[PDB]
């Protein structure tokens, strides 16, 4: 009954909304704005680099959660035009479940120093 | 007698890809023996047919020479003074893109319960030319249903940027029900040449917020 | 919603085995992440009982295994040697036990002449009797609340269905699930258990298609079958019928296939929406509705919103005389198939007749104006239809020949307007002396590539062709016009791989 | 030779006590008569000359809708030119909505944009002023569009924009839009916003640990 | 007079390129798929000179699952001796756990001891490497135990531990140490875990503009 | 023909009774012919041969060197092996490390670790107790005594892991690692952990 406005996975915020429209009395309606921040509390600052300090300040601007970095198609009077619905289009507070985060480290192996590539989130990082 | 060379209109360069360059010649007393010549005319033919005074001449074309940027010159000659006038145009560099903002109704109008006013402000763009279309749902409204002002220059002592507003008055039960209204702003400095903001009653100014902060240590995946 | 789906309620008797299948979106994370079977007990907290990373509990050691099929996109839990301590609430899921991505299963086992039949079939109750009861009232009795009432003179509740020794009862209502006594001075007891149908789990995608295989018996094949959908309460929304009904929502995307030698039809639904999920009930009652005593059969659909089916134009528009180029997507890995294109002609009829296919057959009335292409490959094919009319407006289906079919429907609308390419009418060449055909095109297409193709059944391929770009004009010039240079030619625009508007002209010699 | 009768200016009729009328010509190549204090003649002002006849002190006769009529007789011909003007009474007062900044603009924290919108007034003439607290801003700080006509009676609209600093908005300074239209009895309608206005939202933070 | 087929070592399989199999007889050689080399006598205890044969370039044949058979002929018994070997297919992933110093070792300011537990992997070959921030520590600064087999909780799994002693002025000044475990069953051949002084509480969640337009 | 005198094992030295030095001689051929000169049990039991001196638990903790001479007819002179109790001894430093938090998130079993570090003789005995009941040795895994890297003195280390049910941890009972060694006077250092060994957020909304 509550539609979903945002489902951000870089900062893990999930704004939903629902008009509870009182048919009894005419202009006392209740729009709701449930927000569901999850604070990772164990993650680094540069999350793709495990040498950074712990993240201790989490700043959530709603204009930067809600943004749409995806183009759209609009029918303008005969045509289909493509549009850029953004105006602002970063640091990430959580990893994404469906995304592969690696980090290159310098292991030695004998007479060389090979830049091998580890996997910070395994099971999202398998090749197919 | 002077000579001006105007730019392609934005409605036609953007939705239609026509870059018809107009060359007007104003300051004529009697003569209909004007003559135009276009130096990057690789075949296309100008027109004539002067009203009352001025003489116009439109060189046709498509947007691919104009968007690539080319120097079009309208060398005009008349039988009043034997030197010819010249004029040159190209696509203007130093462009900024608009910052489209779509503003909800004021609460005065929603409590009056009759018709509410959605405002579209586009701001900070460098050429004077912009297109503001409006949509309801996804059906484009007819242009006699909204007011759109001109593109004036906003005050700053630095760069020269412009701004335009647009007003759509919709039904109060139509807003209060909850369908979406879009303002689409097209400008030649935008990457895909069009931006499109969309607002309804859910996507602006609630009357109850419930923030729910979930602290958890073993996190950092966002399932 | 979590996209995991399995049985909402499993049932078994003590001592037997249970197999629980849970479905997940087969993305590359779900297939390699950790699957669990936690028991949601009281007090808070799942307690993981078996996992896909090796852990088997102490209660479940030696009598369970969790096996995982990433190709199907599912995982199954086998539990042997149940008992009434296994009755509770459980969850099957993926990853960490507390983060969601689970389905709540509710497994309730129970304690170990009992007839067990299905809804709407028949029962023959064979009851013995004695030599000294060859005259009196042979009868059944029922016990409606510890009260012996006559049933069979027939009971007013059982009017028309029962017949006399043994008795036979047809079209069993669910409220005949009591216990009866056969009395010829003696008495025998007999317990009827009428089974609800267990819903088969259909786990489909958004914008995909479901085929309900609706196989009842051959005893019921001459009855008017139907497909209801159970709402939040009790009434069904009759979706299709074999009497002519169809829901208004399923217009252009339903299909009721004709029956078989044994009454086994199938109902195809395409373009699935978030609101199409729920319990669906095939049945066979003579009014086409759901009544008491109709041999139903159930599916439980889950429309997965985490779909990888590519989102497409669901409505194409084209002007009268113009053209339409549809992109139909298919599954990328089965790139060698035979691709089709279809139409729509009603529900009870359920007709989707073929227009064009990928092997070189085009229909009779669509010669010169239909073509199926292969570009762009790797999961899309283009279908170009021109010479439009107002009666080309309808719903068209993008069938293939593989096993993973998403029969993508698309609606063509015929709006008012004038086409973009301006070809002559139907030019008439002569023998030996040449022909020149033009094709003017607007300023929108001066970036695009232009062509003239000659149309065959196997797909038209380009040709000589001049392209005057100053005065916008694509000329066609046939040097020596023979009788072979006949048929339909097409001018059209094209941007690399994606095709655009076309227009057609016929050259008669 | 054409004739024109120009209405009183709105700022000199609202603020000041002098709303002079003006009769001007456009195309003479060579005096005036006011049928309703005399006039003050102007420069020759060639272009097709244009001499003027201003007329002071006729503000309150103009407010009562008495039909002014100018008649200029030049010796380029015989028939003198005539132009009339009255004050129309079909006036509607504005609806003046002052509108807050976008949420996107005060998260970037550089300059915010306040939008005034005067809507629905029937004669075209309007005046828009801005005030920060109580001090008027100069005319070069804001931008006022023209008084366009609405899609509908026949009503008009005008929007205005002011870009103030975000540190000037966030610490709580009010801003007012003053729309002055000749239908208002007080001659002005003022609307005000600051950071906390508009029946505020109930926020219900709840931390789950 | 026995014969064994030895798998390629794990560090050559993950770090390097070539993965060479070994066939050792204790008491000529034929291989089922590139020419191989024999070996010296290499005389072991109480005699039993051992010729061995190493076959190179077998990285993708081994990693696919081709079963290797080596057969050696020798003039004591007339028949050759065979040996077979394949990559195992069960292959569970290691769980890497980096454990902070004990609380009674920080309050002495000499050296603290960080522990690294890899647990629950099904082939018993694993690599443990230690990192100081991003510079790798040598092999002579830490101690890694063998890969032993856990008690049964279902399948057959293994476990390994490693230890690291760092100076307590490094642990208090706030740099990080990582444990890096490499296994066959892992996605990109290595996985990492990192710890510092803080993860072994004051956060400041600020939510600006909770009302206003979300679009 | 190689002779080695193996010490009494620590298990029989701290808990058992039959503290017995084992004198092993490998690599002989013919049949037999060995004399073992050290309550003596003249036992040989040849598969190589291994003679057992039992009953000498008390002279070992004195500190005198045990001299075993094994005589055999393959060569001429008998062989000799000497051994006594270690003198430069250090004591362990038991640390019973808590479970990691990802283990608690998965809700299956938790993993206690017991690290005994820095002791100078190699031989050590790890035992585990839940409450006060000793767990059987088929319930935990114990690695060996590996010498740890130091350019100071030669010190050894041992880890031992115990996986126990997370219902036991969340219910709340105690788990004890009991490390035994010869350089401890009370003979067994026992450490104990239970579940019970602030977040302070600031929501700064607008």
């Amino acid at each position: 009954e509550r539609i979903v406005l945002v489902d951000n996975k870089c900062k893990c915020a999930r704004i939903t909304s629902r008009i509870i429209r009182s048919s009894e009395d005419p202009n006392e309606d209740i729009v709701e704005r449930n927000i569901r921040i999850i604070v990772p509390l164990n993650n680094r600052e540069n999350i793709s680099d495990p040498t950074s300090p712990l993240r201790t300040r989490f700043v959530y601007h709603l204009s930067d959660l809600c943004k749409k970095c995806d183009p759209t198609e609009v029918e303008l009077d005969n045509q289909i035009v493509t549009a850029t619905q953004s105006n602002i289009c970063e640091t990430c507070y959580t990893y994404d479940r469906n995304k592969c985060y690696t980090a290159v480290v310098p292991l030695v192996y004998g007479g060389e120093t090979k830049m091998v590539e580890t996997a910070l989130t395994p099971d999202a990082c398998y090749p197919d | 007698p002077r000579l001006s060379l105007h730019r392609p209109a934005l409605e036609d360069l953007l939705l239609g890809s026509e870059a018809n360059l107009t060359c007007t010649l104003t300051g004529l007393r009697d003569a209909s023996g004007v003559t135009f010549t276009w130096t990057p005319s690789s075949g296309k033919s100008a027109v004539q047919g002067p009203p009352e005074y001025s003489v116009s001449s439109v060189l046709p074309g498509c947007a691919e020479p104009w968007n690539h940027g080319k120097t079009f010159t309208c060398t005009a000659a008349y039988p009043e003074s034997k030197t010819p006038l010249t004029a040159t145009l190209s696509k203007s560099g130093n462009t900024f893109r608009p910052e489209v903002h779509l503003l909800p109704p004021p609460s005065e109008e929603l409590a009056l319960n009759e018709l509410v006013t959605l405002t579209c402000l586009a701001r900070g763009f460098s050429p004077k030319d912009v297109l503001v279309r409006w949509l309801q749902g996804s059906q484009e409204l007819p242009r006699e249903k909204y007011l759109t002002w001109a593109s004036r220059q906003e005050p700053s002592q630095g760069t020269t940027t412009f701004a335009v507003t647009s007003i759509l008055r919709v039904a109060a039960e139509d807003w209060k029900k909850g369908d979406t209204f879009s303002c689409m702003v097209g400008h030649e400095a935008l990457p895909l040449a069009f931006t499109q903001k969309t607002i309804d009653r859910l996507a602006g100014k609630p009357t109850h917020v419930n923030v729910s902060v979930v602290m958890a240590e073993v996190d950092g995946t966002c399932y | 919603k979590s996209p995991i789906f399995g049985p909402e309620e499993v049932n078994s008797v003590e001592g037997n085995s249970v197999s629980i299948t849970c479905y997940y979106p087969p993305t590359s994370v779900n297939r390699h992440t950790r699957k669990y079977w936690c028991r949601q007990g009281a007090r808070g907290g799942c307690i993981t009982l078996i996992s896909s990373e090796g852990y088997v509990s102490s209660k479940y050691a030696g009598r369970a295994n969790l096996t995982n099929f990433p190709e199907n996109g599912t995982f199954v839990v086998n539990i042997a040697q149940l008992s009434q301590d296994d009755s509770g609430r459980y969850k099957c899921g993926l990853g960490i036990n507390s983060r969601g991505l689970s389905f709540d299963v509710s497994l309730e086992v129970s304690q170990g002449k009992v007839y067990t039949v299905d809804l709407g079939r028949t029962v023959t109750i064979n009851c013995p009797f004695k030599t000294e009861n060859a005259q009196k009232r042979k009868s059944l009795y029922k016990q409606i609340g510890l009260y012996p009432v006559l049933v069979i003179y027939v009971n007013p509740n059982y009017t028309g269905r029962i017949r006399l020794f043994s008795v036979v009862i047809n079209q069993l209502r669910l409220s005949d699930a009591g216990q009866y006594l056969c009395q010829a001075s003696n008495k025998k007891n007999a317990d009827l258990q009428v089974l609800k149908p267990e819903p088969e789990l259909v786990y489909e995608d958004l914008r995909g298609s479901v085929t309900f295989h609706c196989a009842l018996g051959p005893e019921v094949a001459n009855v008017a079958k139907f497909l209801c959908r159970q709402s939040s309460g009790e009434n069904c929304d009759v979706v299709v019928n074999t009497l002519g009904k169809r829901a208004p929502a399923f217009e252009g995307r339903i299909l009721l296939n004709p029956q078989d030698k044994d009454g086994s039809f199938s109902v195809v639904i395409t373009g699935l929406r978030k609101e199409d999920a729920g319990r669906y009930l095939c049945g066979a009652h003579s009014d086409g509705q759901l009544q008491e005593g109709s041999p139903i059969q159930a599916w439980q659909l889950f429309v997965n919103e985490e779909s990888t089916i590519p989102r497409s134009p669901t409505v194409v528009k084209g002007v009268a005389g113009g053209s339409v180029a549809v992109l139909c997507p298919y599954n990328r890995k089965e790139s060698k198939s035979i691709k089709y294109w279809c139409l729509w002609e009603g529900a009870q009829n359920g007709r989707c007749p073929l227009l064009v296919d990928s092997e070189g057959w085009v229909k009779a009335q669509y010669e010169g104006r239909l073509s199926l292409l292969e570009e762009p490959g790797n999961g899309t094919f283009t279908v170009i239809l021109n010479q439009l009319t107002s009666r080309d407006a309808g719903f068209y289906w993008c069938l293939t020949n593989g096993d993973t079919l998403w029969r993508t429907t698309v609606e063509i609308k015929i709006i008012e307007g004038e086409p973009n390419l301006k070809v002559p009418g139907n030019v008439t060449a002569v023998l030996g002396e040449t022909l020149k055909v033009p094709c003017h095109f607007p300023c929108k297409f001066s970036s695009y590539e232009k062509y003239w193709c000659k149309w065959n059944n196997t797909g038209c391929q380009a040709l000589f062709v001049n392209c005057d770009e100053n005065s916008r004009l694509v000329s066609l010039t046939l040097n020596l016009v023979t009788r072979a240079d006949e048929g339909w030619y097409w001018c059209g625009v094209k941007q690399g791989h994606f095709y655009g508007e076309t227009a057609a002209v016929y050259v008669a010699v």
